[PDB]
């Protein structure tokens, strides 16, 4: 099912612009050249089991963007802006397979390991049954 | 596959509503003029209550302990929570159960094929709204007469058919014997029974899987009496063990 | 997308209250002369509650079990708390509101289209005032009667039709022209439609019963916009008048 | 600059006492005759209720809903902790209040130039003690009479100064022209606005900081009406666009 | 979206002041050197408490901090944000107008754990908006 | 204003006796020369804003001693009962910048990273206005 | 100040015992060698838990932990405790002289998960004290 979500999601952005490299799933391997880089993943999906008669399942949706190391964390912003925002406001195609979708949140994260990335993750909250 | 006999998950508990003319308590397992009330965020059965009733009198020798009967019974409150949706055929009908003021009838399928069936009038019909959560109509519904529970449909069956099937070999020292407990009353039966040794000073004896385990650690003759209900049927099993 | 059909998670729920005359109960999916709150912090609708009259009699066989029915249903005491500004209207007719013991109809507009509308009266107006979070007004209305929940409209057609042409005749004094309107997508619509002059000064307008009068107090050209309903049809129309 | 409008933040609202012999509803705004309530760490401003009132009749030809009205209005209590500072003036002045029993005029002043005013007796004069933490003395005083709360010293103005201004030109495709709605009645207004095309099939229109965006996504003359109120006024721009 | 907008309407309030230090948007990892005395400014949190039955209203944390090197003695800091800092964040209306409200939180001193190479002073507001 | 706390503070405690070498917030690393390192500093200097019609703060004013790497503790101890305690009963300046001054702790700390200092920190609660 | 006179007293009282180990005001951060049969008299918490409205009365942790060599298995530890500790700490008068009220509270067993050098029996004591 989860393929389903990340291909829908995926979808839509590469069909937006294929301006940058996509990533299905977090990356942990960064080369110097993919950069500019959408990865879109899940976390936490566990059964909540809120509804009786069925089998519903919620997990934290994120979309980061990956751009070199001291880039303004206004750059960050300005691609999220344009390629992601407008995008991401509405997606029919995801929007058929869960039931409810919510904003998060949306946080700046470094390479605190070595320092070759940085990033900005918007994060949303989904429901769905698989 | 389920069976009302092992403890259950309580998760695919249905909850149907009768919209038909019959006597739902006749064939409740049938689901042919039931509405299914869809997407049930939460349920709760009510309760069934019965105030106490005094039976103290002057003349009665005590004064000290209190002497109580069941008053009359009260088949409580039922109150679920679904999901909002306005539109869709099953809430409207709800709708109208409450605002025309008449009880009908509505069951409660557990995941056993065990289904308690109410009848009552809607007493409350609520909704909370809050901001990210699922716009939930809460309902209640008070129930009059007396609910046809789940323990009223199920049947018990003492068909006497029930067998041992012994060894009765020279059991040696090391080793355990198997002796089997038939319990087939033409298939389905609902008892139990109890197999211990006659000595209890020679050998010893086990229950497990509901067959038997004998250890001689001595010789002799050794009896080993199963008996079930409050004595409806009994085998005794003659074992026999040398020395070695 | 506005699917009454499915679950919603309520977040976009707005709130208004009746600023008019005419029929709240009829065309509550319109939004003329509705009045809508701001800044609401939180909701707590009213719930449909109902009475229970006892319903025992001496006579009946056997009493061991309670026979209770419907009564006073007495929908009531919906509560909501909105951010607190004082320098608008909405809000002032809210405490003109509280000021007399007034009884006025209300909306809640929910995400999934459907509207809901309340007739009630302010029992409470309270105001929390705390460092570090914005002042909040919390007020508190018990309604009366049979409310209008949503379920109660459940055909909505979105109509999607309509036309305008105008005599465009010059007007001789003493004299109104007529125009004509048409709000028939197949005939069946859902929806109001408003009227009005672009300068007001040389002539007027008179929509009322599906009928338009255009009324040239003076000569010159008078441009008529028509809006219907909420908002989302807007057209112009064009007058003539001659002052001799 | 507050603005009453806008919601504020909740700290910096200060509490004064009258100490004079006027009218303290006339002009509250003014702190001449007002002591200060110095170092405030905590208040909450009483509620404004209404008990209900029955206005069922036995010849009624309802029951199962109920009729209520607004019965007699009250004035809540108000509840402040202050510091404890005994010897201070505008302490003993309090507690010369409570002991001696009389109502006097207290108001409350929100950071907008919004001041609440009530007159009521101290119901509740406290203390609490305990170590590492400023000693408070707590206050509660009951309301009488009516409050002339903030929303009743707001103006409102509908002036008609209202105005449009347009382009009019061929607007081309991938380009939006912007038009302004000047909406002064000699400085202060208190009305909002619509504007929505004459067409919606070969232009579109949007609202944003008080002007109107046009794209002409296609040719022809496009008519943009704008209306306030309930159609108070009304002005039609006309647009000119080509293929290009 | 309107982070950027906040934190170029924070920056450029700031520069509009008395200049002499670099401007980071954002709190950098390295710091080089004649990048000191700096000012960065961040965003941190940033969820979706609702709290609003009609829109998003995301809430988050605005950080100015300072930066200074080596080992001076805190009373540095304390100088450099009451000279340049405290009198321009006490009112900006551009600021304002971006944002519904926003109120003080805190005010930390913070050292690098890992060199031992600039000493910074942070404020952090907490600012409501509508994202 | 926390200038002015830390300068009250530090003005007694130098002007009590100047046998030690005085610290203006947290020594990152020590010499090997300096020591008997009595530190002053803040720290949480949060806007608590408990008081309406005001701002006031509430922070941990911290009094550390440093001394070598093996003393006894009891010669920490010996330390601050003479030079910092006396001081600190009374702070005539300090006590006009602010509301209260509550203590609230005494712990010993040790130099877990190589082993050079060990110390000995006094900590006070204190609220003010700025 | 008294936490100087409670270390006192238990360290002599513990002394007044049999002696043959080595003890430290204190937790000390190495052990030597020929500093093993060792005892550590240091304190822990030591806040200002108000619980009464008259004076200070500050409250900490007592830590009587005995150090040993090597891999001894923890039942030589308890053999030392119960023959050199717990016969003491059964009562003190100078102790229970300068406290309020004291209870026991813990006793742990612990090793160095930097070396692997020595094992300690911790004994931890709850001690009200007035300031």
């Amino acid at each position: 099912k989860h393929t389903e979500l990340r291909a829908a999601v995926l979808d839509a952005l590469e069909k937006h612009d294929t301006g940058a490299t996509f990533f299905d799933g977090r990356p942990a391997v960064f080369d110097e050249a993919d950069f500019p880089a959408v990865a879109v993943y899940l976390t936490g999906a566990e059964y909540t089991g809120e509804e009786l008669d069925s089998d519903t399942w919620q997990a934290e949706l994120h979309i980061e963007v990956f751009l070199p190391a001291q880039v303004p964390d206004s750059e960050l912003d300005a691609w999220m802006e344009s390629r992601i925002y407008p995008v991401m406001s509405d997606i029919p195609a995801l929007s058929d397979l869960i039931t409810s979708m919510v904003a998060s949140g949306y946080d700046y994260r470094r390479d605190d390991d070595a320092g070759l990335w940085s990033s900005a993750d918007l994060t949303y909250v989904i429901t769905y049954e698989m | 596959v389920p069976n009302p006999t092992m403890p259950v998950k309580g998760a695919g508990t249905t909850l149907w509503v009768y919209k038909g003319s019959g006597d739902p308590y006749a064939n409740p397992l049938s689901d042919v003029d039931w509405s299914r009330l869809a997407k049930v965020k939460d349920l709760t059965p009510g309760e069934l209550t019965a105030e106490s009733y005094d039976d103290s009198y002057l003349d009665d020798e005590d004064a000290d302990w209190t002497a109580t009967g069941q008053g009359q019974k009260s088949a409580g409150d039922t109150s679920f929570t679904l999901a909002w949706m306005p539109g869709e055929q099953g809430q409207q009908a709800l709708l109208a159960w409450f605002n025309e003021g008449d009880t009908r009838a509505y069951k409660i399928r557990f995941p056993n094929g065990t289904v308690d069936v109410f009848r009552g009038w809607v007493s409350s019909i609520g909704k909370a709204v809050t901001a990210k959560e699922v716009i939930t109509r809460t309902v209640k519904v008070t129930n009059v007469g007396r609910p046809s529970m789940a323990e009223d449909r199920s049947t018990v069956t003492a068909a006497t058919g029930m067998t041992v099937t012994p060894a009765s070999t020279s059991v040696v020292k090391g080793q355990s014997t198997t002796l089997t407990v038939a319990f087939q009353p033409e298939g389905v039966t609902d008892k139990s029974f109890r197999a211990v040794s006659a000595d209890k000073t020679k050998a010893t004896v086990s229950v497990s899987g509901m067959t038997i385990t004998v250890n001689g650690v001595a010789a002799g003759k050794v009896n080993i009496p199963v008996v079930s209900g409050n004595g409806e049927f009994a085998a005794v099993a003659e074992i026999t063990v040398t020395a070695s």
